[PDB]
């Protein structure tokens, strides 16, 4: 087995922990037994190939800013985030971390990944959103910033519905060669 | 539609009838798993039709595997079942090749030797050398493989969920049954509840079955009757410590296996997550009604048991896991950075989730300490020296493998390991290397 | 000098001692067989040496070879012999091994599955997967081996000789005893007893030893004081109806064998030679001590019995046999027309010795029919038209083999087989083809 | 699965029948089963490899002369053979057998077989032929004979006592072979 490094970068409130989580253990969000350790190694199966895929999860606020630049070297491809339902997390991503992760390592490749698809849809969530004067994301325009930010591809997929859940992963390992 | 309902069928008909429709019948459902890609059902079914023909014609008096059924109990102990009862020798055998054909497919290699044996004996008889050549080079190509892949990633045998239906006047003969489901290689959580899912609802309609994702119990007397419900949940083969012992190989680990174990977070204040002073997880052991591999790919289960662990268990357990397994990884022969900066760096620079010292904090400081019981925190105490101990261990390890591109990663995993040092110090009150 | 007494002396050594010392002395037995070329002697050694380091360790309870020596009884049940009485399972396997080397070596391939089959369980133990692959492509080169070579012209195993010794104050162990000799394929009786005779000369003085040709059982009382005796015979190995049955290949033909026969002729003058209405023929069945192949190269006869054939008796054996290998010369897919043509030739047109005509008038005619006892010779005219059916079907076989520089040859093998016919006629009073 | 066509000629009394029984039944001259049948067959190991040599017996009476070449072409190799205490044997090996055989097959090569080697020093033998003024031949005049009637090679052998036995056949063989 070749071991794979690949990195988790964008907010923290969005979810992103919740679907690393899940895919990682096999579980629904309601049944994550939780943990004091940090990063996730998986193992998966892409063109008949067994590979272990490791994850390094890093969260999202403004402090850690200066201590996160060192668990960057030798990774084959990054995951930078976004919440569909969350507009101001999709904003962050053209605004604090494309930039970011491109201005450390410009050639490495990344996805934006959008999250909590499941949301989109209900009405609470879009109603309520709308007392603010937003609306939800479409991976329409989210494919319009994946085809504008030199991004190699919008992909999105619900942690609570399984949606897409395991593309996000496969497009991921299959980009990191 | 549903490959699984359609083997129950075949195997439910297999009773009240005659040995050649049996026969016909586990034909019938090893063309459908072999179509399904469910090879090591495949061969199951051959060897039950081996076991089969072998049978009746003992009990014929047509004459090794006149013995009977027994013949082929290092297969599979499921075979006893062929033991509640035109054929000859040259049918039986060739019922044999087929079980190779699908031992090979099925990648469970170990096995072909067994089933050859007895065919190796009906040539000796038969003097018939270049069948026993093609026969013991078989065997040797087998093994060859099993030297390749045992205890690898390459060989891949199966993922296994509990599937439990509830829905009063929904499932018919699976209603309130549950079952484990031997999914094929890597299927995850989301891939087979999403499958279920849209079977059962192309069944009854597309927005009236519900996943149950909870893995408690169902009680059912809780469920709106105006839906169909699938509990899924994924487990893994479960074993004792003299079985963990017994079973040196993956494959070992993956034959002949009827308990499987899961575990559901809770807590005291009733809720399924808190903090770590008050999170449990209840650990459940199913046990089938029959072993994998068995002539279905899926099987119900007949008994269950489940134990509770406290906070405290939660840390001496999830602590000892991570010290076995940093050694494990600095005892192997070629560490790969990559998992090892992984386990190491998601020990001593968690910047998501509590950190170990959260259990050096709840269960290790002397006020918190006087509520558990002694051994509990004598015990941890050990546990978490020997945690500090692997952690450095680990960290020199990691210095001769760096290529400079990332120094000073090691560096701050060095000052965040010492500040832990400090910390756990004055927690415990030693000096912890 | 004398490899055979060197091996006896060593193995009269290996009884009345330790364990340590039978083993030492049977590897020592078998370096000398290695080097003296008697490879399958070798391998019986290193087999039984085998088999004692498996007893040795069962007794001293160190636990397939854990049964004892019976683990080997099929490679040969010379075995038993291990029965009366720091070793370790990793030296009894390399002993099985020096075994495998030798059997290649001997080309007795077949008791290489045998031989191996311990050594696989061994190895299933551990689960050494590589070392399992390799015993299994071992076990199926050699029944490649075996297929390639098996009841054909290839594998010379033995010939076998009747050897007894005689005189007062010469022989000293041997004296009076009557042995087999095994001897390397196709050894001649030229080759043995001239060898004989320059051995035990160079060990008596020059014309002190002699060569006893007659094949009569030697009375004592009849030797001249003055020398010493050396009896040398041709003796094949013998089989019952019922065991011919049981043994089918060649290598089966020289596997397990304890008894030998030989023919003697005399006639009821008493001489030895005489013409077919008195010449008789004696049948002497020797029984050794033990099968071969075993630890040495000859070995005692135990026993014996014999018994005669009249002169009509020698004629329905011999008649037979010549009915049976021109019938089996003409069943065979690409005939051999020499060979052919020789036994057809030696049948209808013989010049030098009395022909079958000489039985045909003997035994078949009206008088002395009246001699004879009358289904012997109702046997026997059976067995002359079958003669002329077979010599018949030849002269046809190798007429379409002619390359017409032989037509006048088989014009007149017809026309003499023609007069055979008539006279077969005037004296049984039959058409005869 | 082969097989090799080896004729053998000469005089009766010269014991070539007792040769040919000899040696392909491994049995001593006194112990045979004597057999109504001619031509025998054996099977000889040579450089490693067996072969099937047939030895085709002739009669050397004066009757088979017309009928005896019948069995001459197929042939690979000849033994002529004479006595050594038979000096009339070794005048018809030049007068009649090298001649008629050379005469049928010219390109077929030929041995030349002295038997009965064991009475060149039997007392009564050297007795008997002295009496009439003759001696034995002896192995330089039989091999200076083979040499100028272009035998292959002259093999003596003595059927009673093996000696030279096994190298009459093994050089017929390899007589046969080129």
């Amino acid at each position: 087995m070749q071991t794979i490094k690949c990195v988790v970068v964008g907010d923290g409130a969005v979810g992103k922990n919740c679907l690393l989580i899940s895919y990682t253990t096999n579980k629904f969000p309601s049944e994550y037994v939780p943990t004091v350790f940090d990063n996730y190694a998986v193992t998966v199966m892409i063109g008949g190939e067994p590979y272990t895929l490791g994850l390094f999860d890093t969260a999202g606020q403004e402090d850690y800013d200066r201590l996160r630049p060192l668990s960057y070297p030798q990774t084959d491809v990054f995951l930078v985030c976004f919440s569909v339902v969350s507009p101001s997390s999709f904003e962050n991503v053209k605004e604090k971390w494309v930039p970011e992760i491109t201005h450390h390592c410009p050639k490495t490749p990344f996805l934006l990944v959008g999250t909590q698809i499941d949301l989109r849809d209900d009405p609470s969530t879009i109603e309520k959103l709308a007392k603010n004067k937003q609306k939800p994301i479409t991976p329409e325009t989210a494919e319009k910033l994946a085809r504008d930010l030199k991004a190699v591809k919008y992909v999105e997929c619900s942690a609570l519905t399984q949606k897409g859940l395991k593309n996000v992963f496969d497009e991921a390992i299959l980009a990191a060669l | 539609p549903e490959m699984l309902v359609d083997l129950q069928y075949s195997l439910a008909n297999s009773y009240a009838s005659t040995p050649e429709l049996r026969r016909t019948w586990l034909e019938s459902m090893a063309k459908i798993h072999a179509r399904n890609g469910d090879l090591s059902e495949a061969a199951m079914c051959y060897i039950h039709i081996a076991a089969l023909i072998a049978e009746y014609l003992k009990r014929k008096g047509y004459w090794m595997f006149s013995m009977g059924w027994p013949a082929f109990l290092s297969i599979t102990p499921n075979i006893k079942e062929e033991g509640a009862m035109p054929y000859n020798e040259n049918i039986l055998v060739e019922q044999l090749y087929m079980c190779v054909e699908f031992l090979w497919k099925s990648e469970r290699y170990e096995l072909i030797a067994d089933v050859n044996k007895p065919i190796i004996a009906v040539f000796e008889k038969q003097r018939d050398f270049k069948k026993l050549s093609d026969l013991y080079y078989d065997i040797h190509r087998s093994y060859l493989k099993v030297a390749e892949v045992v205890n690898s990633e390459k060989r891949l045998f199966g993922r296994y969920y509990r599937v439990a239906f509830y829905g009063q006047g929904f499932f018919e003969e699976e209603e309130g049954k549950e079952y484990i489901y031997k999914e094929p290689k890597l299927t995850g959580l989301s891939e087979i509840s999403q499958r279920l899912l849209k079977l059962y609802a192309d069944k009854f309609g597309a927005d009236n079955v519900k996943i149950i994702q909870d893995s408690n119990k169902v009680n059912p007397k809780d469920l709106d009757p105006k839906y169909a419900y699938i509990q899924v949940t994924y487990v893994t083969p479960f074993f004792e410590e003299k079985e963990i012992e017994d079973r040196k190989t993956d494959f070992e680990m993956h034959h002949n296996i009827n308990r499987f174990v899961f575990e559901t977070p809770f807590t005291l204040s009733g809720k399924k997550h808190g903090g770590v002073a008050e999170q449990c997880k209840r650990r459940t052991v199913l046990t089938t009604s029959h072993l994998f591999p068995y002539v279905k790919k899926r099987i119900q289960v007949i008994s269950q048991s489940s134990t509770e662990l406290n906070p405290i268990e939660v840390a001496i357990d999830e602590m000892s896991r991570k010290v076995s397994e940093l050694n494990q990884l600095c005892t192997t022969e070629e560490v790969d950075m990559i998992r090892l900066q992984l386990k190491l760096q998601g020990s001593v620079s968690v910047k998501v989730n509590a950190g170990p010292m959260a259990y050096a904090r709840a269960f290790l400081e002397e006020t918190n300490a006087k509520k558990y019981p002694d051994n509990q925190v004598k015990l941890l105490k050990e546990i978490f020296r020997q945690f500090a101990d692997a952690c450095g261990q680990a960290l020199d390890v990691n210095e001769r493998l760096i290529k400079e591109d990332q120094l000073e990663y090691q560096e701050e995993l060095r000052s965040h390991y010492k500040d832990m040092l400090s910390e756990l110090s004055a927690i415990m009150n030693e000096q912890i290397t």
